[PDB]
């Protein structure tokens, strides 16, 4: 009964918003996404790209929720990259035992930072996992995690190491399915990393829009933003 | 001076439960890791648990796992463990212990000693080993005391109050199978003086507040 | 578990002579952090366990300089240079490189003296004791070096079993030779029906084996 792009004028001022509490390079992104759906011939064009702002949006404010800063995709670091740059001692053999599975040197995590010393910095690992494990022990948010651990050896006072923190996210109905195949992909350089002495920590979690408002990844501001501009687009874009 | 200083021993039941503290001195005790040890008596020493200065990394040894909680008041300088579900083979004397900058054990406590048995608390009776011929030697006569059938272990035996020292020997301690414990003490003085020096052993054994001053004479 | 393997089991050494002792470790115990966290402690009769050396070879400090500690991945060694007399003890490695933390079993240092045959007395039951229905027999091995003695009870000579038990003192700080009691403990009635109540020694520091017995009688 709408067309689309009149579907979009409708939801201009929800979406106005949206753009504007978006880190800047994610609103632009976003913005020009925005205008594909506008301008979108078909209704698969349309869906395939509100469902690109579903998930870069999300990030955007993951990123401004927790205080990290939002990376665009084509500037994201790979695994490669973060062993080649914070373990360089250990490339050469970082790329001997990737040999048989050679994506593992281009997995791109949502985000790749590691212990204060293109990987972001955060002041403290051990607390973005806490922080994550205490969500998740009290409002039931799935999580997954795991830690490299070479052999059975304990962590020590008398000395730092860099250590990596591997973080994915996401906006997406099937949240117990999301952290369990990326639990799942990850699982492989966890072992790797085991066997190269490099402690590196992955988290997974995801949020859809069945979940309670005070509950998710990112504040419930932002939840609000999401709920009154993508949902919208979501439910509309059905119908008509 | 760094000090640590384990309080909480005692007796326990099987199946029974007790939580220890060790209280922290001469440093900063909230930046450091702590841990507890133990020793079964007669044996060598066993690693329970370490606790991380921010309690957010615990290791258990396999044989406490499920039963010791081990955790820590960083404000009040102290460090806690809780056992329960205790088995006889939890008997030991329990240390704290840190490393004051690692996970080696630099700094050690005096141990505070925890008893897993349903014997129950008993004093010893104390009878005289007296001098005669058959324990003389040239100028020197031994005698003794057999301490039997105390419970729990902590006993101590001094000789004249403590005034005589030379030629005492306080044997250890041997659990009986029926659950109780028994020692003697001897002391080898000088024949010469048996007749006109008296010898008392004094046996102390406060676990049940009692108290035996036995005078051994030739018999 | 990682599991430390300490040799000699017990060192007899002369004071003024260098000790060595082992620590050989199932797998290596170097850390992905570069560091050994192999460690050395020091347990005096009585007393709390005292750390000797940390990591291999730092010395603890307070620790006296005759003290040393060396080796790398599995095979570790401390060194006493002068042994004195208050080093007297059991001395451990632990390491702390893996989970569970593990110690070697011990390695008991004794000092070195001139054999010492013990001097072997008996004790007949107290009267009081054998009032209650328990008769108690005390023998005891004095002032002896070295440590290994065998003692056994004869009753009207025949061998007892399943009915003695023996306690030994750690080594002297004063003398260095140890004290034993072996005590067999009979029911009144089973103890009033014999006569001879023997006691008998072998050590190195004795000519033929010593029986010291009594008449219950007398
Ligand atoms: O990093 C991701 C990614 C996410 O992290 C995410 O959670 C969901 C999905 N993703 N995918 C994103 C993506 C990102 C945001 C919103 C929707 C989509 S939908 C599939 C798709 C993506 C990128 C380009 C493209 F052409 C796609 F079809 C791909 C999965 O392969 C690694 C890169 N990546
Ligand atoms: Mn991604
Ligand atoms: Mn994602």
């Amino acid at each position: 009964k709408k067309p689309i792009a009149l579907i979009c004028a409708e939801l201009y001022k929800p979406f106005q918003d949206l753009f504007a509490a978006l880190p800047k390079d994610c609103s632009e992104e976003c913005q020009t996404l925005f205008e594909d759906i506008r301008n979108s011939e078909s209704h698969a064009s349309a869906w395939s790209s509100a469902l690109r702002i579903k998930g870069v949006a999300y990030e955007g404010f993951f990123s401004l929720t927790n205080s990290w800063r939002y990376i665009p995709e084509d500037l994201k670091p790979t695994l490669g990259m973060a062993i080649q740059t914070v373990f360089p001692d250990k490339f050469e053999k970082f790329l001997e035992r990737t040999h048989l599975h050679p994506e593992y040197r281009d997995f791109t995590p949502d985000y790749l930072m590691c212990r204060s010393r293109a990987v972001q910095e955060v002041s403290s690992v051990s607390a973005v996992v806490d922080r994550f494990k205490s969500k998740s022990s009290e409002k039931g948010r799935p999580i997954r995690q795991e830690e490299s651990r070479p052999k059975t050896e304990s962590m020590q006072e008398d000395i730092e190491v860099d250590e990596l923190l591997i973080v994915e996210v996401g906006y997406q109905t099937d949240i117990e399915g999301k952290v369990i195949s990326d639990i799942e992909k990850w699982k492989g350089v966890v072992n790797l990393m085991s066997h190269l002495g490099i402690k590196v920590n992955v988290l997974t979690c995801a949020d859809n829009s069945q979940t309670p408002r005070t509950d998710w990844w990112i504040d419930e501001k932002y939840v609000r933003l999401l709920l009154n501009s993508i949902s919208y687009l979501f439910k509309e874009l059905l119908e008509n | 001076e760094v000090k640590l200083e384990e309080s909480g021993g005692g007796l326990v039941r099987p199946g029974g439960s007790r939580k220890l503290s060790c209280a922290a001195s001469g440093f900063t005790f909230s930046s450091y890791g702590m841990q507890w040890v133990r020793q079964a008596p007669e044996k060598g020493l066993e690693w329970v648990a370490y606790i991380s200065s921010g309690s957010r990394t615990i290791y258990y040894a396999d044989t406490v796992k499920g039963r010791f909680t081990i955790s820590r008041d960083n404000p009040k300088n102290t460090l806690f463990l809780q056992m329960t579900s205790l088995r006889s083979e939890d008997t030991a004397m329990y240390y704290c212990a840190t490393g004051y900058g690692g996970t080696w054990f630099a700094y050690w406590g005096q141990g505070t000693l925890v008893t897993v048995s349903a014997a129950s608390t008993k004093g010893p009776s104390v009878f005289p080993l007296a001098p005669s011929s058959k324990s003389t030697s040239g100028g020197t006569a031994a005698l003794g005391c057999l301490v039997k059938d105390y419970f729990p272990e902590p006993v101590t035996v001094s000789w004249n109050s403590g005034a005589l020292t030379s030629g005492v020997h306080t044997f250890p301690a041997v659990l009986q199978s029926s659950g109780l414990y028994s020692l003697s003490s001897v002391v080898t003085v000088p024949s010469s003086s048996l007749g006109t020096q008296t010898y008392i052993c004094n046996v102390n054994h406060k676990p049940s507040n009692t108290k035996v001053d036995k005078k051994v004479e030739p018999k | 578990q990682i599991v430390l393997s300490q040799s000699p089991l017990s060192l007899p050494v002369s004071l003024g002579d260098q000790a060595s002792i082992s620590c050989r470790s199932s797998q290596s115990l170097l850390h992905s952090n570069g560091n050994t966290y192999l460690h050395w402690y020091l347990q005096k009769p009585g007393q709390s366990p005292k750390l000797l050396i940390y990591k291999v070879s730092n010395r603890f400090s307070g620790v006296p300089d005759r003290f040393s500690g060396s080796g790398s991945g599995t095979d570790f060694t401390l060194k006493i240079s002068r042994v004195e007399a208050e080093d007297l003890g059991v001395y451990f490695c632990s390491q702390s490189t893996h989970v569970p933390y593990t110690f070697g079993g011990g390695t008991k240092l004794e000092i070195k003296r001139t054999v010492a045959a013990p001097s072997v007395f008996i004790f007949p039951p107290s009267d009081e004791q054998l009032k209650s229905g328990t008769a108690s027999v005390v023998c005891l091995l004095n002032n002896f070096y070295p440590r290994e003695a065998k003692v056994q009870w004869k009753v009207d000579n025949a061998l007892q079993s399943g009915n003695s038990q023996e306690s030994v003192t750690e080594q002297d700080s004063k003398d260095s030779t140890y004290s034993l009691s072996s005590t067999l403990t009979l029911s009144k009635a089973d103890y009033e029906k014999h006569k001879v109540y023997a006691c008998e020694v072998t050590h190195q520091g004795l000519s033929s084996p010593v029986t010291k017995s009594f008449n219950r009688g007398e």
